[PDB]
């Protein structure tokens, strides 16, 4: 077709005008039509015998780089890993079998806790996870002089933070693992900019990794700084079937990406019929709701107006006896709210509110699709 | 010069003269024939692609050669440019780069990369823990093992 | 519930019981596996009193560039006594990062607040104000030892309820990212304070660029107003480069005697330190930091930098650095000029206690451009009143000789180019102690091309998974993987030869004429286990079907990746690309 | 100003009479020089008289007190330019200032005609290039607002014009590593994710764009006046660009 | 066709078409001026428009006084009278 591949020569050459009869217009329908099941079926068994034996072998090989790796965590170096395939059982047996159990016994008993952090989950979320590193750090929380007229707590006790461990000894008590740092709710401005901040802690290591092609366009000079990456190129062409669980793959990527409802058609499929109940009868009540509040059938993503409160969810939930009392409702909601298919929050009257935040068509086509068949 | 000529049909009894010098195999140079003949009717020069797919394939093929001896690399061009009688060596240069981006990806040129291990220039061994970013990767600063085997057996008899 | 889907899970590691050893440093043995266990922790510790005296001193800079910025800050904030007394003095800092901390005089008899605005603290005007009020307020009751209304009353109710005159100084510390409509209205907002007698305010802007691009943006009449006293002051870690020649000296030192810098290395310092502008220093000691980790890694001659352990000297040793390549230089000398040949082979391996001795010799030289340039940046410094010069491209030219013709620009050191010429000498064995980038570790590591590097993996993928021959007629499916790639980069090639907009399904029919028919629907058959999998390869449409499902997840790989644009949403047929290879 | 200036020029032969009248000459100079400037302020005057007043004093001796029309003409230079302002413009990287040059070019010049303007290389294999533009916009786009590209065509446009890196040292050996072109590494886009923290690359506005994806367009926002300076620094003549289009 | 009229800088005009914005001569170009009530003037204070942030002589304007009612107002004697009509 065209006479250059790859320049800007190539660039320039491939981007010509087609005309109206050169177009060959054939619609994706002319295609067979492949069952779900089938695709699952197919999919999982070149994942797991098509080559094997060579990624294997180069898996044998870029072990041989961990204790290379390990000697740049304890020099301040930030370390992000890219190329194609999935990074993820690299990252996690890298920083749990090799890293954390050799830090400790370097350090003289327990191991390093290793905060793992699953960043192609599109509904991770910067202060839930600011909240879990407070727990294993514990730092000084921030006085009255140091909370600045609606300053943001979090970013300001990262500054307090880092002021506290430049003083203190160098030896590492935290390795964070961030799965995929350009996923789709970590690569905004507010998530890495606490990432980055707290990679100026040399006491906490952070061990990153990448798949989008532009992902070095998203630390200026100082983020670069801060978080000072060594980057290493672990191409293995691994399947990434965990991170195709979040995301649709039958749509072959346009499910937006940013719903986090697709991931939690996942979440359903395996779980208890009277936890699958209770949250059929919570999309149910919430589906009244916004055809009520709304009027409108466009897609509005459901929020605290559309929610159930928690007490009044109890009453329908006791007649349909999926709930015995509020703490057994409250031990089988919380499975949701971890996994934040469900949020609980409080009105301006103190009415606790629980609501869905999935828009009005995605949760019309969950309710069908995995919930009404019982 | 031939690299200048346009629109000159190649017959298949020259584009292996020009490899049959080289002493290319048989299975170079009739995978030089057949990407030829798919590419005839769309080429402005013809001469250029016969030059890059010739010169392409004797970097790989000698490559084992090649490493012990680099007065061999100057050889080849020099043999390049009286055959296709041209003056100075930067246009074969200039054709041996544009060919190599019409078969990077093909599938003969990945399988003859494959079996005489060239890999554009290195090994595999070598060029994966260059490629995963080693500090124990080998820096080409010393001689080689090899080098200092050839070195050592021929100052001995400078010797004596 | 899986913790593979959930968000931020926390893993406590179970730790074995003891591995025997004190083994644990990341140093691994060298010369495959003829390295001893004492050499090994030796390298260790000899690497960290050799990288702990570097950074000792690189702290001991940074403490000093803040301590000049925050004097040279206050001498210009202090004691421009205008005789008109009804203005602010401004004051600029060129290029400035907004990491500086600002210290006002104690000074009785006057309250000094600091109040300090970041962009983001800056949605508006009042937001602005009600900050500034609020920093003031809580800082004058802390200088103290009711509630007040925060805005620009209390500025002139500030001697009536304090008893002391004020000075406020502002310190806008993301200017260039602040938006100028709303600074431009809060500094006439403060302009309104000139008529309270007891007040004096002063701004301090951090314009990170540039001044000429914030005067297009501020109103024309608001520079009148600070033009009345304003003083420029350049703040740079980059300003005649006189903090990036103290790091850099401050490593020629710690390596002074003991390793050297090939002029390779030095100009990839000197070139990668160009390509980023507003922070050097941080950058200069990444890369010096990088190369001495990547030296007491890779170098089992590494401990022969302290004399002390030239006594331990091995046979693997005295194999290794004899190819040294100016070492074949002296034996080809030894040829040339003296014809016997006995001393020339007391010098090789047969006679076994003399090359062992040779090496004793030479380790003890001090190899003296270290000093010299150190002699020639304190004497061309003090003699010529120059300021503005690099020490790296000084040290970089002096590598190569070209001394004389680098100082000529000057023009002022004419009757002292004699004096100062150095023509370097190559010792001998200096390649086994030296930093040097030939194999393209730094500019891999640090400086990676990032993309290129994926869309060659993509493309190539003979360099990145393992072509092996024994161990694939045992597999299930080594039949099939020497005939078929990968399917990410089986479809980058049909990716790359491909238009700008491609239709899916003609895309998906030219990735299915690549695929083996027969062997794919053998290695589909070749599990007896699966029935579900076996009444799939039964049907005629299997090829058709195993082919669809193969592309359409390697079409979903390339969206997230960025490689692939889904054209114009309500169609969902064709998809334009993204990404071209070599740019 | 005016009060140390007569005693210490040693020409003590004044009455406050003359004082007034030199002061209020200046003042009836002042406004007939710069009315059309300021309008009818008061404000503006009274900033362009305290910033000309010790400059206009330093010009006073023996012959400038007495006639008006000798003073003017001995302060000429300080009626003719206001001066209300206070080597390179930017301290940009050098290669953050090639690409604010292929910013403004991929925002003014039109996609359809890059390949007329840019492409260099031989063809192998047979095809036509672009023919340009075939008559001048009267336009002259760089007086419009910037338009939106995409981030491809940044980096197309980057290593079209960014100088020769690694030059051929006349050697087989060496000529075929070179790449002696340009290609993206991490600092390419480090500096092109400053360059947009500085305000000097814009987005379309939307709170929490991600950089990381397809619809996100980008443009310039710089005038002419700083592209010109800047692409003289380099010594790349944008010009040229923009001359063939209208200028 | 003309003693002679300077023409007045780039640097220097500046200061005459921001008099004429506040003058309520220019107006920004889809601009909405005060609000109705308190919380729509609450909820515009912390919007940043476009107009702020682009550079200052890209800005598109518009045009409290056409050209048709500027030359009605203008006298016959002024020397910019003949440019009061295309």
């Amino acid at each position: 077709a065209s006479s250059f591949l790859d320049t800007f020569e190539g660039y320039f050459d491939q981007r010509k005008i087609v005309r109206t009869n050169a177009k060959s217009r054939h619609t994706m329908s002319m295609a067979p039509d492949v069952t779900r099941e089938e695709f699952s079926l197919v999919s999982n068994f070149f994942n797991e015998n098509f080559q094997k034996r060579p990624r294997q072998k180069l898996f044998e090989i870029q072990k041989k780089m961990f204790p290379q790796y390990w000697f740049e965590l304890t020099q301040g170096f930030s370390l992000l890993f890219y190329g194609v395939g999935s990074k993820r059982n690299f990252l996690e047996e890298f920083a749990i079998d090799y890293l954390s159990p050799k830090i400790a016994y370097s350090q003289l008993v327990n191991s390093i806790p290793c905060l793992i952090l699953n960043g192609y989950n599109p509904s991770c979320n910067y202060r839930d996870v600011f909240k879990e590193i407070t727990d294993l750090l514990v730092p000084a929380e921030l006085t009255r002089s140091e909370t600045k007229y609606w300053g943001n707590h979090v970013i300001l006790q990262i500054q307090k933070m880092i002021d506290f461990y430049k003083n203190q000894p160098l030896d590492i008590k935290l390795i964070l693992v961030v799965h995929n740092l350009d996923g789709p709710s970590i690569r905004k401005n507010t998530f890495q900019t606490m990432l980055s901040f707290l990679s100026v802690i040399r006491q906490i290591a952070i061990v990153a990794s990448t798949d989008h092609i532009y992902a070095p366009l998203l630390w200026d000079n100082m983020k670069a700084q801060n978080y000072n990456f060594v980057f290493h190129d672990i191409s293995n062409f691994e399947p990434s079937t965990v991170e195709s669980t979040f995301q649709d793959v039958m749509k072959m990527g346009k499910s937006d990406t940013s719903s986090g409802a697709e991931g939690a058609k996942y979440v359903l499929q395996s779980l208890t019929v009277n936890s699958k109940k209770m949250y059929k009868l919570l999309i149910e009540t919430q589906m009244q709701n916004m055809g009520n509040l709304s009027a409108n059938t466009g897609p509005k993503r459901g929020t605290q107006r559309t929610g159930v409160e928690l007490k009044l969810f109890n009453h329908l939930c006791a007649a349909d006896f999926i709930a015995s009392n509020e703490i057994a409702l409250r031990s089988m909601l919380r499975e949701f709210i971890e996994h934040k298919m469900a949020n609980i929050t409080k009105n301006n009257s103190g009415m606790e509110i629980i609501w869905v935040p999935y828009t009005y068509a995605e949760l019309e086509k969950l309710l069908k699709t995995v919930l009404n068949t019982l | 010069s031939l690299l200048v000529k346009k629109y000159c049909k190649m017959t298949t009894e020259e584009i292996i003269r020009l490899c049959n010098d080289f002493e290319l195999p048989r299975e170079v140079a009739y995978k030089i024939v057949d990407e030829y003949n798919i590419n005839a009717s769309r080429l402005v020069c013809p001469w250029q692609l016969v030059c890059g797919l010739v010169l392409n394939c004797t970097f790989i093929v000698f490559n084992e050669r090649r490493r012990k001896d680099p007065r061999i690399d100057h050889f080849i061009v020099s043999k390049m440019c009286s055959l296709m009688l041209t003056s100075k060596v930067d246009d074969v240069i200039e054709c041996v780069k544009l060919v190599k981006e019409l078969i990077i990806g093909e599938k003969w040129f990945r399988d003859l990369q494959i079996r005489y291990d060239d890999f554009d220039g290195i090994r595999y061994d070598e060029i994966i823990f260059r490629k995963l970013g080693s500090m124990l990767q080998t820096t080409n600063i010393l001689v080689t093992d090899d080098q200092y085997n050839i070195w050592k057996k021929r100052i001995e008899m400078d010797l004596a | 519930f899986a913790d593979a889907q959930r968000s931020h899970y926390t893993v406590y590691p179970s730790l074995p019981q003891s591995n025997k050893n004190d083994k644990h440093i990341p140093f691994v043995k060298l010369l495959s596996g003829k390295e001893s266990e004492v050499n090994v922790e030796k390298r260790w510790e000899l690497y960290h009193q050799l990288h702990s005296h570097f950074h000792d001193q690189v702290d001991h800079i940074i403490d000093n560039i803040e301590a000049d910025l925050k004097a040279e800050i206050s001498d210009l904030l202090y004691s421009e006594t205008t005789q008109k007394r009804r203005c602010f003095n401004t004051i600029f800092l060129l290029g400035s990062d907004s990491t500086t901390k600002i210290e006002l005089k104690d000074e009785s008899s006057r309250y000094n607040v600091l109040i300090e605005l970041t962009p983001k603290e800056s949605p508006n005007v009042r937001m602005m104000l009600r900050r500034s009020m609020y920093k003031l307020y809580s800082a004058a009751d802390a200088e103290e030892h009711n509630d007040v209304s925060y805005d620009l009353s209390l500025v002139e109710n500030f001697k009536r309820l304090f008893g002391k005159d004020l000075a406020m100084v502002f310190n806008f510390k993301d200017v260039d990212s602040i938006n100028f409509n709303t600074l431009d209205n809060f500094i006439i907002l403060l302009k309104s304070a000139f008529k309270y007698d007891h007040v004096k305010i002063s701004l301090i802007f951090n314009i990170n660029t540039n001044l000429s691009n914030i005067e297009k943006n501020l109103r024309q009449s608001t520079i009148r107003l600070l033009k009345r006293n304003y003083h420029k002051l350049d703040v740079s870690s980059n300003k005649g480069f006189k903090y990036g020649n103290q790091i850099f000296q401050s490593f020629l030192d710690t390596v002074d005697g003991k390793l050297n810098l090939s002029d390779r290395f030095v100009e990839f310092i000197l070139s990668k330190m160009a390509n980023n502008t507003n922070h050097n220093l941080q950058l200069l000691t990444k890369m010096l930091d990088y190369s001495l980790m990547s030296y007491f890694f890779q170098n089992a001659f590494s401990v022969f930098i302290d004399p002390v352990n030239v006594d331990f000297l091995n046979d693997d040793y005295l194999k290794i650095l004899s190819r040294c390549p100016t070492f074949m230089f002296f034996v080809e000398g030894l040829i040339k000029q003296h014809a016997p040949a006995d001393e020339i082979l007391s010098l090789l391996t047969n006679k076994n206690r003399g090359l062992e001795e040779f090496f004793v010799e030479f380790l003890v030289r001090e190899n003296p451009i270290n000093g010299h340039a150190k002699f020639v940046a304190r004497f061309l410094e003090e003699e010529l009143n120059i300021t503005n010069f690099n020490l790296i491209e000084l040290y970089h030219n002096l590598l190569i000789g070209k001394l004389d013709s680098y100082l000529d620009r000057w023009s002022a050191c004419k009757e002292y180019k004699d004096r100062l010429h150095f023509e370097p000498i190559d010792t001998i064995f200096q390649e086994l102690f030296t930093l040097d980038n030939r194999s393209g570790l730094l500019t891999q590591s640090i400086f990676p091309s990032y993309k290129s590097n994926i869309e060659d993996n993509l493309l190539s993928w003979e360099q990145v998974l393992p072509s092996l021959d024994k161990e694939n007629y045992d597999t299930l499916s080594g039949d099939l993987d020497k005939i078929m790639a990968p399917v990410l980069g089986q479809l980058f090639k049909l990716y790359r030869e491909a238009n700008m907009t491609i239709n899916i399904y003609d895309f998906y029919i030219a990735f299915r004429e690549t695929l083996p028919k027969e062997e794919i629907l053998n290695f589909i058959r070749k599990d007896p286990s699966n029935t579900k999998l076996l009444e799939l390869a039964e049907t005629p449409d299997a090829f058709d079907k195993v082919a669809l499902i193969l592309f359409m997840q390697a079409i979903f790989a390339f969206e997230n990746m960025g490689l692939i644009k889904f054209q114009s949403t309500k169609s969902y047929d064709l998809v334009e690309k993204c990404v071209w290879r070599g740019i | 100003c005016l009060r140390k200036r007569i005693i210490e020029e040693q020409i003590t032969d004044c009455t406050d009479d003359q004082f007034q009248n030199v002061a209020a000459n200046f003042i009836h100079l002042i406004v007939q020089a710069f009315h059309s400037y300021t309008g009818n302020d008061i404000f503006a005057l009274n900033d362009l008289i305290d910033f000309k007043w010790p400059k206009y004093v330093s010009r006073i001796t023996k012959e400038n007190i007495f006639e008006p029309l000798a003073l003017y003409k001995s302060a000429i230079k300080l009626f003719l330019s206001t001066d209300d302002n206070l080597s390179q413009t930017y301290d940009l990287s050098i290669i953050s200032k090639y690409l604010l040059i292929a910013s403004y070019i991929c925002s003014y010049l039109e996609p359809r005609y890059d390949a007329s303007i840019f492409s260099r290389k031989t063809r192998i294999i047979q095809g036509r290039a672009a023919y340009g533009r075939r008559k001048k916009k009267e336009v002259n786009p760089r007086y419009l607002q910037p338009s939106l590209f995409a981030i491809e065509r940044l980096l197309a446009i980057f290593q079209a014009i960014f100088p020769i890196q690694g030059k051929a040292e006349s050697g087989s050996l060496s000529a075929l590593r070179e790449e002696s072109l340009m290609k993206a590494n991490i600092e390419v886009f480090q500096n092109l994710s400053e360059l947009h923290t500085l305000k000097l690359i814009a987005t379309t506005m939307n709170k929490n764009i991600d950089y990381l994806s397809p619809k996100v367009r980008w443009k310039v926002n710089v005038p002419w006046e700083i592209i010109k300076e800047i692409s003289e620094s380099v010594h790349f003549n944008i010009s040229d660009y923009f001359s063939d289009i209208h200028e | 066709r003309i003693n002679t009229i300077k023409l007045w800088l780039k640097k220097d005009v500046k200061n005459v078409w921001e008099n004429l914005v506040q003058l309520d001569f220019f107006t920004e170009k889809s601009a909405v001026g005060l609000r109705d009530n308190a919380t729509a003037a609450f909820y515009a204070s912390n919007y940043q428009f476009q107009g702020t942030m682009i550079p200052f002589d890209l800005r598109s304007y518009q045009m409290q006084i056409i050209l048709q009612e500027l030359r009605r107002i203008i006298p016959k004697s002024n020397m910019y009278y003949s440019w009061t009509q295309l």
